[PDB]
C-alpha cells in the first residue's frame, strides 16, 4: 500500500555504477590477503598438535 | 590356411559396470591425491625428526589417528579402495561399497573427477590375425614387441596377410633382413628394413622368399584419453601388487602381464569403447593403491 | 524420484503404502529390454557409443503380461524409478497399493511359483549398486512371507554370499523391526560431493544422474516439504510422529 | 507388362512410436526456440565484442556456465535432442531418454507443441508406377524433377499408364515434344507441351508415337501440416548434418537424399497419416539440431 | 578402358593469394554488416515516409551524404569491395587496393574476422573418374544431382569403377532399377534401389547387366567451415551478379554455374585445402556485394 | 623491422643509405626455395597444411653468388625483412650501403645484363601485395636508370599491366619527384586498437603477422639495447 519509489538515477553515470564497481573490486584485495596470511601462518607454525 | 593371433587379445572378460558415476570418479581421484600426500609425508618426516607430518596425513586419509599398537592399514579408505578395484575387473565381483560411504570419502578433497582431459601412449602391439599358406609356419611371440617368425618351405614365394586391427594409430615394422610389404591391390615396393603403417588403411601382404627364416619386429602406439593425474609407471606397479595381493582372483576372468596388455585387449573387443572408460578408472585406482600400500604394507 | 529419495525402511515402506500400483506401470511403449544398441554421447566421443539396454532403467520397456512381469515392474520402479509396459491390467489391481500387491492375499495374483534366481537375472543384479540390491531384497522378503516360502528366501541368500551380508534385517509382520533398522537405501539425495551437469556414458548412469539433478531442483522447489520451518502447517496424518504405524504389522 | 517406379518411394521403413505425446512435443518446441536464441546471441556477441550474450544464452540452453578447457556441446539438452532424433527415424532405435529429463527440459520456455498450426509445400514427384507395353522402354530418373524417358520401338503407337498416387495435390507435366495425354476412357486432346493434372482424377494414358524418344518432366506440389516455426531451409541442413554425423546409421533402414523425399515416402505408405505426424516432429527437431550445431561447432577437418 | 569425369571438376584455376590476412578479413565482415544495415534502412525509410534512416546508413557506408543530382555508387567502400572480389577469383587479377584503405574501412565497425566458427553444407557431387570397359558407354550429367547413364552392348556383365574422391562426407546413390554395388574385395549384395556410401573407403564397383540402360542418380554433402554470418541464399545471388557484372572476366580462368560448384572444384585440386579459406572469404564478400548492389543499383 | 616500418619513398631511400649490405644478407643456410611442403597449422586443421617455400617468405634461403643472387637478396630484404645466404660476399661489398649497390658505379659490381622478368618470376611477384610490388619496382627503376636501361624497364612494365598501374611515380635522378611522392609503402606499423595473437595459414602471412605483432615491442625497447652495442664501436 505504502510502496516508496526508488529513483537511483544519480547513482549511474551513463551505464556505470561507480559505488558498486568499486565495492566489488575490494574483494580482490581481500582474496590476496587471505592467501598471504594463510601461507605465512603455515610456514611459521607448521603442523599443529594439541 | 593357418591363422595365428596374439595370445593376450583372446577372450576379453567383461569389466564391471559399477563405480563409474561422477561421485565414484571423484572418490578415486581423492584417493590418488591423498595417497600422494601420504608418500610425501615420509620425506617431510625426514627433514625434521618428528612424525607429525605422517600422523597428520594418515588422519586425513584414514579418519583415525595412527597407533603404535596395531599395524597401520588405512582405515575406511583402504577397504573402499580395495573393494572398488575388485568390482572394476569383473562383472561377477560384488559391489560391496555403499554409495553413501563413497560420497563421504569424496568430500575429503576438492578434486574434480574428469577422466578425459589428457592422453597416454600404450605400446602393446595388436595382431588380430596373421594368415599364411599351407607350407609356411608362422609364430607370433610377445606383446610389447611382437616377434613374428615365418619360414617358407614350399617351392615358390608365399604371401602372408597381416591384420593389425582398426584401433592402433601407428605400427612400425622392422625385419631381420629386407622384405617387401604392400597394402592389398597396391604394387610391391623394393625391399626395405623398416615400414611405417597406419592400421586403418587395410590388410598388408608380405612376400616370403624361400630360404632362411624372416623375423619381423612390430611396435605399436595407441592414444587413450586419461586423467591428467595419470602416471603410467605408478599404474603398472599397482597392477602387479593387485595381482599379487589377490584382488583379481575371481572365477571366469583372464589374466594379463601388464596394464598395457589389459587395456588394449579390452579395446579390441566387440564393444571395446565402453570398456576403456572403466579400465582407465581402474588404472587411476591402481595408481592410488600402489602409493598407499607402499606407505602402509600389510 | 520420490521413491529413490527414501532413506530409511520406515520411509520406503510408508511410501509403498500410499503409492498405487499404477505408478509402477508406465503406459508407454518403450523398446525391447535386452538389445545391443549404438547411442550418441557427443560430449566424450564422436563415434557412437555401444551399450546394452536393460530392464533397470529410467525408461519404459516391454514387459511380459504374466505375474512375473508385474513383480519385475514393481522392483524396477523401486530401484530405477520407472516401471514397464504391461498392457490391460484390471482396474482393481491398479488401484491397490504396491505393498498390498507384495504382502496381501486379497489380490488375485498367484506368486507361489516365483523363482528368485530367474528374477534376479532378468532384473540384472550384476549391474545394480549396493543400495539397489538392498531394495530388491526387501521386495523378495515381502513376497516370501506372504507366500510362506521363507525357506526359499534363505536358500537363495545362501547361494549368494554378498547378498546375504547386505540383506536388510526386518520381519515383514512386526513394526518394531522396521523402526530399529539403520540401513540407508537412498539412491538419490543431497550430494556431499560436487555434482555437475555433465552427461554420463552408460544408459543407467546417465538416467540416474538425471534423477539426481532433478531431485536437487525438487529439493529447492516449493513442492519440497521443510519440517523445521513448516511443521505446524502439516496435516496430523502426515506429520512425523514416533508412534506412526503401518496398517496391520 | 513392364512396371517402373520411383526409387525413393520403395519400401519406407517404419518410424518411431515414442516421444509423440504432448509433453515430448513441448520439449522439441522449446529446443528449437532456445537454439534460435543461441545463433542470434552468437552473432550479437561478435558485433559487440563481448561473450556475455552468448554465455547468457548458453546458460539457458545447457544449465551450466562453461569452463575454458571443457568443450561446449550443449549439455543435457543436446544429449536428449540427439537421441530423440534417432528414436523418430526408426523403430529399431533404442529410445533411452527418461521422462523426467523431457519434463524438465520442456519447462524452460513457455511454448506450445502445436504441429498443426500451418502448412508447407513439399516438391517431390511421386510416381507410384508407370505401366508400359512390351516393345516400349521407360526409365524414371530424379525426385525433385522426375524425367521419364520413354522410347517406342514397337510397330504402332503405344499407351503408357501413369499412376501418381493420391496424396499429391498438383502435378505439372512437360515434354520435349508436344504429346497426347488424357484420363482413362476419355477422348485424346490435341498435342500440347504442358498439362496440369489432379493426381486424384485417375490413371493417365500417354500416347507414344514411333520414332524419337519422348521425355516427360514432372513436378509435384504436396501440402503437409507443419508448425508455424517450420523452416524448410533449416530442416534440410539439419537432415544433412544428422546423416553426416552418423545419427541415422541403424540396421534395416532406408536412406533418403532429402527430408522432402523422406516425408513424401512415408506419406505414400499404409498408415501414412500417422507416420507423417511423427515425421513432422522429426523435422522441427532436425531444425533445432542444425541451429545448435552451427553455433557450437565440434568437428574439425 | 574409358574414363568419364565431372565437367565442373576439370582444371580448377588458381585463386588469388591477397587480402586473406586478419585485417582484410575484418574488412569483409565490416562490409557485410554495413551492407545489411543499408538494406534494412531502406525498408525503414519506405515504411516511415522519411529519408532520415537511409541518410544515416548511406553516410556511414560511403562517407558522404546522398544527393539528388549525384548517383549512389556506394563510395570508396563500393570500389574496394569490387576490387577485392576480382582479386579473390584469379591470381592474375591486379589487386590494386592498398592496405591503408583496407585498415581504414575495417575500423568502421567492430567485428572479428573469424572464418571458422561455423560450417555450411554444399550439395555438389564430386565424381573424379568412372572407369568403364569396352562396349560400355558412361555419361555423367549434372553437378547438384549427377545422373550416370550406362549401358553395355557386350555378351557378359561388366564392372564399372566409381571414384568419389576423399573430400565428400556422404554420398547417397539411387538407381532407376535395383542394382548391386560393393567395395573393392567385398562380396556383392542383393540388388537394391539406394546406397549410402562414405567416399573415403575406397573405390566402388557396380555390376552392369546386359539389357536396358541403368541410370544412377548421385547426391553428396560436404561440410566446410564458414563464418557465422554466411548465408547460402545471399552468396549464390551475389555470385550470379558478379558474373553478370564482369567482375570475373579474367583471362585463363574457368567459370561455374553456382558457388557450390566453385568451392568443390577448388577443394579437389592437388592441394585443395589451400583454396578453401580464400573461397570462403570470397563467398562472404559476394554476400556483401549482393546486399549493397540491391540497395544501390547501377 | 625498421625497413618494413618505413611508409614513404623518402624514408625508404634514407634508410637504404644508412644500412650496410651486411643487414640485407644473412648467415643462416636455411632451405632450398620452390619446394612443396606440408606445415603444421593446428589452429585450424588436424591435417598438415600444404604450401610452397619462396624467396619472399621472410626466412633465409640459399642463394647463388652471382649478381642476380645479390640483387634478389636485397629485394627480399626490402619486401620481407630478411635476406638470403650468399656465401663469402667479401668485406668490400659488405661495407657499402644498399643504395650504392643499387645506384652507384663505384661498387665494382656489373649489374647490367639483368632480366627483370626472370628476377620477378624468381621473387614470386604474383604472390606479393601492392606495397611489396611497389617496393620491388622501386629497386628495378634504380637499377635500370643507373645502367642506362630505362627502355628495358618500360618494356617490362608494358608486358605486365597490373604492375604498370601501381608503378612508382619518381625519377631516380630528380630530387623533386622524391619529395612530392605520395606513395604508402609501410608493410608494418602501430595499429589502432590491436591485432589478435593468432596464426595464419600461409608462410608469408604468418611471418608477416609476426613482424606486425612484434613491432610495438620493438619500437619501445630498441633504443637502449642498440645503443649499448653501438657505443665504443666504428660503423661499417
Amino acid at each position: 500500500f505504502a510502496l516508496a519509489q526508488i529513483n537511483a538515477d544519480d547513482e549511474f553515470i551513463g551505464a556505470i555504477d561507480k559505488e558498486s564497481a568499486e565495492y566489488l573490486d575490494e574483494y580482490a584485495t581481500l582474496a590476496r590477503d587471505i592467501s598471504n596470511s594463510l601461507t605465512l601462518v603455515k610456514a611459521a607454525f607448521g603442523p599443529l598438535e594439541r | 590356411a593357418n591363422r595365428a593371433t596374439s595370445a593376450f587379445l583372446d577372450n576379453p572378460h567383461p569389466v564391471g559396470v559399477n563405480y563409474v558415476d561422477e561421485g565414484s570418479r571423484q572418490f578415486v581421484a581423492v584417493a590418488e591425491l591423498l595417497a600422494s600426500k601420504l608418500i610425501d609425508s615420509s620425506r617431510e618426516s625426514d627433514e625434521s625428526n618428528s612424525d607429525v607430518p605422517f600422523v597428520q596425513a594418515y588422519s586425513k586419509f584414514a579418519d583415525d589417528n595412527p597407533r603404535h599398537l596395531r599395524v597401520k592399514t588405512g582405515g575406511k579408505m583402504a577397504n573402499a579402495l580395495t573393494n572398488v578395484i575388485r568390482s572394476y575387473y569383473s562383472i561377477n565381483a560384488p559391489a560391496i561399497v555403499p554409495q553413501v560411504e563413497i560420497d563421504r570419502l569424496a568430500s575429503k578433497a576438492t578434486v574434480s573427477g574428469d577422466m578425459y582431459n589428457s592422453y597416454a601412449i600404450f605400446n602393446s602391439v595388436p595382431i588380430v590375425e596373421v594368415l599364411s599358406p599351407a607350407r609356411t609356419t608362422v609364430s607370433i611371440v610377445g606383446s610389447d614387441r611382437a616377434d613374428v617368425t615365418m619360414l617358407n618351405t614350399g617351392a615358390g614365394a608365399a604371401n602372408i596377410t597381416f591384420n593389425f586391427g582398426q584401433i592402433a594409430e601407428t605400427v612400425i615394422l622392422k625385419g631381420s633382413v629386407p622384405f617387401q610389404l604392400a597394402r592389398l591391390n597396391q604394387p610391391m615396393p623394393a625391399a626395405r628394413f623398416t615400414y611405417k603403417l597406419r592400421p586403418l588403411d587395410g590388410p598388408f601382404i608380405v612376400v616370403l622368399p624361400v630360404g632362411n627364416p624372416l623375423v619381423i619386429s612390430a611396435t605399436a602406439a595407441t592414444r587413450i584419453q586419461v586423467p591428467l593425474a595419470f602416471n603410467k609407471a605408478l599404474v603398472e606397479s599397482g597392477f602387479q601388487t593387485a595381482m599379487n595381493d589377490g584382488l583379481f582372483d575371481i572365477q571366469n576372468v583372464n589374466y594379463y602381464s601388464s596394464f598395457d596388455e589389459f587395456i588394449i585387449s579390452q579395446y579390441h573387443a566387440q564393444d571395446g569403447i565402453n570398456r576403456v572408460s572403466t579400465c582407465v578408472i581402474l588404472g587411476l585406482a591402481l595408481q592410488a593403491y600402489d602409493q598407499m600400500r607402499r606407505a602402509l604394507p600389510v | 524420484m520420490d521413491v529413490l529419495s527414501k532413506g530409511s525402511l520406515k520411509e520406503l515402506l510408508a511410501h509403498l503404502e500410499k503409492t498405487p500400483l499404477e505408478e509402477a506401470i508406465s503406459y508407454r511403449i518403450g523398446t525391447v529390454p535386452y538389445q545391443n544398441v549404438l547411442i550418441s554421447r557427443n560430449e566424450y566421443y564422436n563415434q557412437l557409443y555401444p551399450d546394452t539396454t536393460s530392464l533397470i532403467d529410467g525408461v519404459s520397456r516391454e514387459g511380459q503380461r504374466n505375474v512375473n512381469g508385474l513383480i519385475m515392474s514393481i522392483i524396477s520402479y523401486v530401484v530405477s524409478g520407472s516401471g514397464h509396459y504391461i498392457p490391460n491390467i484390471g482396474f482393481m489391481l491398479l488401484r491397490r497399493s504396491i505393498l498390498d500387491i507384495l504382502t496381501k492375499h486379497d489380490t488375485g495374483l498367484v506368486t507361489n511359483n516365483l523363482n528368485y534366481g530367474i528374477i534376479a537375472r532378468n532384473l540384472t543384479v550384476s549391474k545394480m549398486n549396493c543400495e539397489q540390491r538392498k531394495r530388491m531384497l526387501i521386495c523378495f522378503k515381502l513376497l516370501a512371507y506372504k507366500d510362506g516360502n521363507q525357506n526359499d528366501y534363505e536358500i537363495y541368500l545362501n547361494q549368494n554370499i554378498p547378498l546375504k551380508q547386505i540383506a536388510p534385517n526386518f520381519i515383514p509382520g512386526d513394526m518394531r523391526t522396521v523402526i530399529h533398522n539403520q540401513d540407508q537405501l537412498a539412491i538419490v539425495g543431497i550430494p556431499a560431493y560436487r555434482l555437475t551437469q555433465s552427461t554420463e556414458l552408460s544408459i543407467r548412469d546417465d538416467n540416474a544422474k538425471s534423477y539426481k539433478l532433478g531431485y536437487v531442483d525438487w529439493y529447492n522447489s516449493n513442492s519440497f516439504l521443510r519440517e523445521r520451518s513448516e511443521f505446524n502447517l502439516i496435516r496430523l496424518k502426515d506429520r512425523d510422529t514416533k508412534y506412526g504405524k503401518l496398517n496391520g504389522w
